[PDB]
């Protein structure tokens, strides 16, 4: 039952609460 | 993991532990994609040079879990599994193309603040973020002796010519590589025991991490130089679909 709420983390996302690394994927992503 | 990072409580939900039932112990990493249904690497399933064929009945998984070591009562959660499906054209003797295995609950599991489903991505989230330098996620346990708490790790995606440089096997467009030069401008990695979990992404547009590999083939900590391979989800999508639409 993911296909509609799925990757939205409840820790996270959901409580608008950002984890320690995720800024280092999201600068890597250049080019659009 | 090896040169990792603590990561934080529920910081991947998705994260599948897969053991041996008896004797007890660790055998790789896995995804959630649904309440009933958990994404592996098929080597972690079925490898006949170190006589490796589990049945449906030699495994388990546990789901929630962030430490190792400890019980976290009321988080995490165990489950049995109804049926193991290996990819048909999985070439585990040569370059462990198509190396993607599927496995179904007995019973679904409830989704929690520690245990929520990782999304599959689309052409567009593939298209999109599936190019070299861009940073993909893995987790896992250290191995790094062991670990205490689930590690993370940040690795950048590899241009495909320095891939293919990096070893001799015939690499196919079913996988990818990723990991930082061995010069050190960083150096985390996914390890053996890592094998089968997920190299996930986060969608800056709509704020969605999807699974865009599974982590493939790996010994120790070390790679001598090279690279660790994934296998391309989005290219096996519509396998993964078949097998879920009819069984």
């Amino acid at each position: 039952s993911g296909e509609a709420d799925c990757g939205l983390r409840p820790l996270f996302e959901k409580k608008s609460l950002e984890d320690k690394t995720e800024r280092e994927l999201l600068e890597s992503y250049i080019d659009g | 993991i090896v040169e990792g990072s603590d990561a934080e409580i529920g910081m991947s939900p998705w994260q599948v532990m897969l053991f041996r039932k008896s004797p007890q112990e660790l055998l790789c990493g896995a995804s959630l994609i649904s309440d009933r249904w958990v994404l592996t690497a098929a080597h972690c399933l079925l490898y006949p040079p170190w006589d490796k064929n589990f049945t449906e009945n030699d495994l388990l998984v546990r789901i929630g879990k962030h430490s190792r070591t400890r019980y976290e009562r009321n988080i995490e959660k165990i489950s049995m599994l109804e049926k193991i499906y290996i990819h048909p054209r999985y070439n585990w003797r040569e370059n462990l193309d198509r190396n993607i295995a599927l496995m179904k609950l007995k019973k679904p599991v409830a989704f929690s603040d520690y245990i929520h489903p990782v999304c599959l991505p689309d052409r567009e989230t593939a298209a999109s973020l599936l190019q070299a330098g861009y940073k993909g996620r893995v987790t896992g346990w250290g191995n790094l002796g062991q670990p205490s708490v689930l590690q993370v790790v940040n690795l950048p995606i590899v241009e495909r010519p320095v891939c293919k440089d990096s070893t001799r096997i015939r690499i196919t467009d079913n996988m990818f590589c990723a990991g930082y030069k061995p010069d050190e401008g960083k150096r985390g990695d996914a390890c053996e025991g890592d094998s089968g979990g997920p190299f996930v992404m986060k969608s800056p547009f709509n704020n969605r991490w999807y699974q865009m590999g599974i982590v493939s083939w790996g010994e120790g900590c070390d790679r001598d130089g090279k690279y660790g391979f994934y296998t391309h989800v989005f290219r096996l999508k519509k396998w993964i679909q078949k097998v879920i639409d009819q069984f």
